[PDB]
């Protein structure tokens, strides 16, 4: 699907000739085939649109999950680029000592947006997070914490396609970064359950709590424009970096982000 | 007032090194330094042990041959004989070294080179050959030319082996072997350790005695 | 942050203060201080104050990482249908409630006494 | 040496202080190091102090000043409430940020003043928290109104659209009984080390 | 400090792996490295706490009810679950499944065959868990067995932390109702910690994490891996963890 | 095992007892599973697996808390030689000294056990009882946790008059023959009084020195060391440090008992 990566020669920074294939080319194939098996239609269309159509539905659930999985990976890979560091095939794999190493995210900073233009994006990040280093710590540490199949998302709060404020969120297995598609499904289910019980307070209080959790400061609902995705699953990093080198992998990913794409994704501010 | 050894303590002389020492340095009635050197050269076994043997051969070569031969001659005789006689013999050989008539023990010059003049660099030596047994005897024995005598003690006593050492130190391999033989006439390592670490009243609280016994068992006996 | 003072074998430990995170030991101010002392000994930072600052900065990152770990673990649990019967804040509220009930009955009696 | 071991060891690690265990004044942060036991060690009265501690104490946590006094008793108080306040704060998940335009102190002779927060929160402000129901915009927390509102081990300033008479005026000075929900807006931290929260009453 | 236990015929395992299901490298990835990593993480979490003294299972049971300190629970759960999985795998320490076990299965699954049950388990594994997880065949206080999937570090023992289905994705009405019922049951417990009674015991744990299969079987073929594991597992161990 | 267990019907679920048994079985086989926990202190392990006098270090003593003396203001200056320095408003006991005295004490405990003497472990503090009883069991010895009635040795005939005496082999077999009333009424004095709180039972110590019995005591930084034959400098207040010293002593006496049994067998 993507242009920047290929089957013969992967990125010099992150992945290796075999490890890249295991991470990306094989996974994508598995997902697409699975999606085809689920739905008789072979038309790809947009993935996001399909998700929106089939969300809040247990029967049309698997397909949605597979669309999310495909989309998220693609989003992650679009952001990535080459790097200065040596390939993991040359380097030795990290042992149990990697756990005890102090992280340098607090003290050091590298590969900022400023170095390749992207000034307004950097300013927006600073406004959101206090600084670049603080943002980075938020991102990488969150990704480490996921511990399983998941994705860390840099997002923008959609209220032209205007935005209010940048944010970051984690999402797991095949969870979407878009709030509007899944906002209030649990509340609806609760309401249905209450209706069923009636047919056959605390519940009212719980509903009220749910409502106040969901609803924003003004608008009827809220949505998030994704700017950056970073995968957290063993699928990618176990091949090259082993068990102990998740943090190292994340560092490498961070070094090799193409910030121009992220800047382009970022819409105009209010 | 003793204390246990640290948890990072390792006994310097490994098993393979001890085995190669045993192979090389054990000699017959008429053993020599040359024979030892030959044995070291032709030893075969572990690679590390072979390297060790080579290293010790090198350091023997570096040191003086005549003095080594004299020491070799002395040690078997001293093992055979009793304390006072051995001391006398040692005194006689020291005297001979001091006043070398035959001029075959370059000692005073070597001392000057080392102790007086400079700490660095070994002495080149000016005498390197196999001395005869009669010559060796003459070197380590008295004559009527000079009178020799030790100064008299209060307790003018003589014995072949020490009266009080064996009790108050770690027990020799030989003693362990003797115990094993006695036990035979089943036996196991733990039982041996218990016997040595608990039953023997002088050696109940010996510091590194169990470890020593284990090392001995590893070296000699089999399952 | 609670501190267990009941020692485990003091002889058994073997901490290289090249880094803060030791295995048997937890992350705390002590670990920082040990790191500062190590730095002083090695003369990476000749000054004591600078070494202390460095150790503090090492600690902070680790603490932030620890904080993020727990929150994300909680999020994961929430996502995959885990059920926690009593949350910490809920527990606290419950604890307060009993005390308040005790106070109220007593306070009413005291007001009655004051009236009479 | 022994001296070195003593300096390393867990009693030397507890930094000494002779502050009151009973302080009826304003408490903005922890005074004393909380010290826990395991259940097993509690069962045989051992806390890793000079002496055994009375069998009357069944709580695992405590606070102390002196290992041994002239009165032949350790000066302690069996309570570790400050950890629970911190844990409540963490649960609430409202990240402390300096309202004054300043860099975060954790990033980059001696200053005894509190470096940023005192370590109740090493959380960073930029994150969102998703759930089955969705992305939580407003943090819902139950608290008690005093007259100010007690919200999960912290007193907090409160604001509302209209002052509700039915709940308030029915029980004027027994408002502490009824727990109300709150929407915590933000948490600032002043120079004295007080956490100045700001909540909003929900009905 | 928590350290990995010494497996029987460890050197042989290192040389080979496991005859049928896992390679030398694949076994190292799942156990000799990953388990060690997990143990180290657990130690780091619970170094100076009261939890340091307790075993992983007992830690998990202590922690389960607490919403915060979920990381500890996750780690403890993983450690225990992974060693159960390894125990199930091991060649020795040929054995067939027990007669009693077969009778129990028959009682549970409407008088179906063991092959059929296996097939149902693999289908459940395929369908239920996305990403990582665990696949247990458990036994509860009602003597009949049942199949239990968990989504990453969900324990088979304590039902509020079964972690049995993903609410990140959309869910059914029946599933929601079941969740609501569980929540109600939890609320009914009435203790200060708020922890229900539960007597679920795992009989056949299987590791649906990528640390087991991904090296040998690739990103796909997790089902195939699960099938292989089911075919070749230590039956004596299973028999031992069955009777009251 | 479990002869009265009424097992539930196959169609029915598990009973409560059956369920409990199943849990126990699980605990024995597969609960302690996931990991093993090296390098951690279990309180019980010091009573049931104390180290030999040889293998004790200064580090182990420090971990036990033996170094922590009474207080700076509760100082008997008689004990000055034993104390290392002061810190945290507390005198700290020199622990090399403690070690040497402990070894000396341990050796005398072993010796009397070997000779077949009556060792008596005296420990009036609250938590000490169980460990004291264990120590008394270990060597074929005796203990006192409930208070020492003044004059058990000095006024033995009045106090310890109506309790059963026994006979014993070179081994420890009762050889149950009838003791004569003259044979019974004689005092049976200990050959080692070993106390865990000498400051709390001065009387027992005084009785021992009058009754001509060698005695061992955990001398804290407020206790008089001259009042006993073999003082061990250390922390008598904390329960675990006392247990550690006591357990060591018991182990030393146990060894000597074992040696005596071996030589009897020979
Ligand atoms: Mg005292």
């Amino acid at each position: 699907a993507l242009e920047h990566l290929k089957e013969g020669a992967p990125l010099k920074g992150l992945f290796s000739i075999e490890g890249l294939q295991k991470a990306w080319f094989d996974r994508v194939k598995y997902l697409d085939a699975k999606l085809n098996d689920c739905t008789n239609e072979a038309q790809q269309k947009p993935l996001e649109t399909l998700i929106h159509e089939n969300s809040k539905s247990a029967s049309k659930k698997h397909i949605v999950n597979y669309a999310s999985s495909l989309y998220n990976l693609k989003f992650s890979m679009s952001s990535l680029q080459g790097c200065i560091r040596t390939p993991p095939e040359e380097c030795p794999r990290l042992g149990p000592e990697a756990l005890l190493q102090t992280p340098d995210f607090n003290r050091t900073i590298s590969n900022e947006p400023l170095t390749t233009g992207n000034e307004r994006l950097q300013a927006a990040l600073i406004s959101s997070f206090g600084s670049l280093m603080e943002f980075r710590t938020l991102l990488i540490n969150s990704n480490l914490a996921i511990s399983g199949d998941g994705f860390t998302w840099l997002v923008a709060r959609r209220q032209d396609i205007e935005y209010d404020k940048l944010f970051i969120l984690n999402t797991y297995n095949a969870g979407t970064p878009f709030n509007f598609s899944t906002s209030g499904v649990m509340n609806e289910l609760n309401n249905q359950y209450t209706n069923m019980e009636k047919q056959r307070a605390k519940q009212a209080k719980t509903k009220f709590i749910y409502e106040t959790q969901q609803k924003g400061f003004s608008g009827k609902e809220v949505s998030y424009i994704p700017l950056l995705a970073i995968d957290a699953s063993p699928k990618t990093w176990l091949t090259d970096y082993g068990v102990f080198g998740k943090r190292e992998y994340l560092e490498r990913v961070w070094d090799s982000i193409e910030w121009k794409i992220v800047e382009s994704r970022l819409p105009q501010r209010t | 007032f003793v204390s246990p050894l640290p948890k990072d303590y390792v006994f310097k002389y490994s098993n393979e090194k001890l085995n190669v020492i045993e192979a090389c340095f054990n000699l017959s009635k008429n053993g020599t330094i040359e024979d030892i050197m030959n044995n070291l050269r032709q030893y075969e076994g572990s690679a590390e042990g072979k390297a060790f043997a080579q290293e010790i051969k090198t350091k023997l070569l570096t040191k003086s041959p005549s003095s080594l031969q004299i020491a070799l001659r002395l040690v078997q005789e001293n093992s055979r004989d009793h304390i006072e006689s051995a001391i006398k013999r040692d005194l006689y050989t020291a005297a001979n070294m001091c006043m070398n008539q035959d001029s075959l023990v370059e000692f005073s010059e070597a001392t000057k080179h080392k102790l007086i003049d400079k700490q660095r660099v070994p002495y080149p030596w000016t005498k390197k050959e196999q001395l005869f047994v009669s010559q060796l005897t003459s070197i380590t024995s008295p004559k009527p030319s000079l009178p020799m005598s030790l100064l008299r003690n209060t307790s003018n006593v003589t014995w072949t082996q020490y009266p009080y050492h064996s009790k108050y130190q770690l027990p020799t391999e030989q003693e362990i072997a003797a115990y094993i033989e006695k036990r035979t006439n089943k036996v196991t390592e733990r039982e041996v350790l218990n016997h040595f670490a608990n039953v023997i009243p002088s050696r109940r609280g010996k510091l590194g005695i169990q470890s020593l016994c284990k090392i001995v068992c590893e070296r000699k006996c089999e399952e | 942050r609670p501190k267990i003072l009941v020692e485990n074998e003091i002889g058994d430990e073997n901490y290289d203060w090249s880094h803060m995170l030791q295995i048997g030991r937890p992350l705390d101010g002590e670990s920082v201080i040990q790191r500062t002392m190590y730095l002083i000994k090695t003369k990476q930072y000749g000054d004591m104050v600078e070494a202390y600052d460095h150790a503090r900065y090492e600690f902070y990152a680790l603490r932030m990482q620890e904080e993020t770990e727990q929150q994300v673990a909680l999020e994961e649990a929430e996502m995959f249908g885990s059920l926690f019967g009593v949350s910490a804040i809920e527990h606290g509220i419950q604890k307060e409630q009993e005390v308040l009930d005790v106070w109220e009955k007593k306070v009413v009696e005291e007001t009655e006494l004051m009236a009479a | 040496t022994l001296a070195e071991l003593l300096g390393r060891s867990r009693i030397a690690q507890v930094a000494n202080n002779h502050k009151p265990l009973t302080y009826t004044g304003k408490k903005f942060h922890p005074t004393h190091q909380i010290i826990e036991t395991k259940p097993s060690t509690l069962y045989r009265q051992e806390w890793g102090l000079k002496s055994a501690i009375p069998s009357k104490i069944k709580s695992r946590y405590l606070v102390y000043n002196d290992l041994d006094t002239l009165e032949r008793i350790t000066t302690f108080e069996p309570r570790g409430g400050t950890q629970w306040n911190r844990l409540r704060f963490q649960e609430m998940g409202v990240p402390i940020v300096s309202n004054i335009g300043r860099q975060n102190p954790f990033f980059k002779k001696f200053n005894t003043e509190i470096i940023g927060t005192g370590g109740l929160s090493y959380s960073l402000p930029g994150k969102l928290k998703n759930s089955p129901n969705g992305v939580i915009q407003r943090t819902v927390v139950p608290g008690r109104i005093l007259n100010l509102a007690a919200i999960g081990g912290f007193v907090a300033d409160v604001v509302f659209f209209q002052s509700p008479p039915s709940s308030f005026n029915s029980m004027g000075d027994f408002i502490r009984m009824k727990t109300f929900l709150f929407e915590i807006l933000e948490a600032s931290m002043e120079k004295n080390g007080s956490v100045s929260m700001h909540a909003r009453l929900l009905e | 400090i928590h350290v990995v236990p010494k497996l029987p015929n460890s050197k042989a395992l290192l040389q080979n792996g496991v005859p049928n299901i896992l390679s030398s490298s694949g076994f190292k990835t799942v156990w000799f490295d990953y388990q060690r990593y997990l143990c180290d993480k657990l130690t780091l979490a619970t170094a100076g706490q009261s939890l340091e003294s307790y075993y992983p299972f007992h830690i998990l049971l202590k922690t389960a009810g607490n919403p915060l300190q979920s990381n500890i629970f996750n780690l403890a759960s993983s450690i225990h679950n992974n060693h159960l999985f390894v125990e199930n795998i091991l060649p020795s320490a040929k054995t067939e499944p027990s007669r009693l076990f077969l009778s129990k299965i028959k009682d549970s699954f409407n008088g179906s065959d063991w092959e059929v049950v296996k097939e149902e388990m693999i289908y459940r594994a395929e369908n239920e868990v996305l990403g990582q997880g665990w696949l247990f065949l458990v036994e509860n206080n009602e003597k009949k067995l049942f199949i239990l999937t968990s989504n990453n570090n969900g324990t088979p023992y304590y039902f509020p932390r079964n972690q049995s289905f993903d609410l990140n994705s959309a869910i059914s009405i029946d599933e929601f109702a079941t969740l609501k019922q569980m929540k109600e049951l939890i609320g009914k417990s009435t203790k200060l910690n708020g922890k229900v009674q539960d007597w679920t015991m795992p009989i056949i744990c299987v590791n649906l994490w990528d640390h087991a299969y991904l090296h040998d079987y690739g990103v796909g073929n997790r089902s195939k891996y699960v099938k292989n594991v089911l075919d070749n597992l230590n039956w004596s161990v299973v028999n031992n963890r069955i009777f009251s | 095992p479990y002869p009265n267990l009424i097992p539930s019907a196959n169609d029915k679920p598990y009973s409560s007892q059956e369920l409990f048994l199943r849990q126990l079985n699980h605990s024995m086989r597969t609960a302690k599973l996931g990991a093993t926990i090296s390098k951690v202190y279990y309180p019980h392990k010091d009573i049931f697996y104390p180290p030999l006098p040889e293998n004790i270090t200064v580090e182990s003593l420090m971990s036990a808390g033996v170094h922590l003396g009474q207080s700076t203001s509760l100082w008997r200056s008689s004990t000055q030689s034993y104390i290392y320095g002061e810190y945290k408003g507390i005198h700290i006991i020199d622990l090399n000294q403690t070690l040497s005295y402990l070894k000396r004490a341990a050796k005398v405990v072993e010796g009397v056990s070997e000779s077949g003497g009556i060792i008596l472990f005296l420990g009036t503090r609250q938590g000490q009882k169980r460990g004291l009883e264990e120590a008394a069991k270990k060597t074929h010895g005796y203990y006192v946790s409930t208070r020492w009635i003044p004059g058990t040795l000095t006024n033995s005939t009045e106090i310890s008059g109506i309790w059963e005496k026994q006979e014993i082999d070179s081994n420890d077999n009762p050889t149950e023959r009838a003791l004569s009333p003259n044979e019974t009424s004689k005092q049976v004095k200990p050959d080692l009084l070993v106390v865990l709180n000498p400051t709390e039972n001065r009387n027992a110590l005084l009785e021992a020195i009058k009754s001509r019995v060698p005695t061992i005591a955990i001398i804290d930084t407020d206790s008089e060391p001259s009042l006993v034959t073999y003082p061990i400098p250390g922390n008598d207040d904390s329960l675990r440090s006392v247990n550690f010293l006591l357990g060591v002593l018991a182990r030393a006496g146990q060894r000597g008992l074992q040696n005596r049994l071996a030589r009897n067998n020979e």
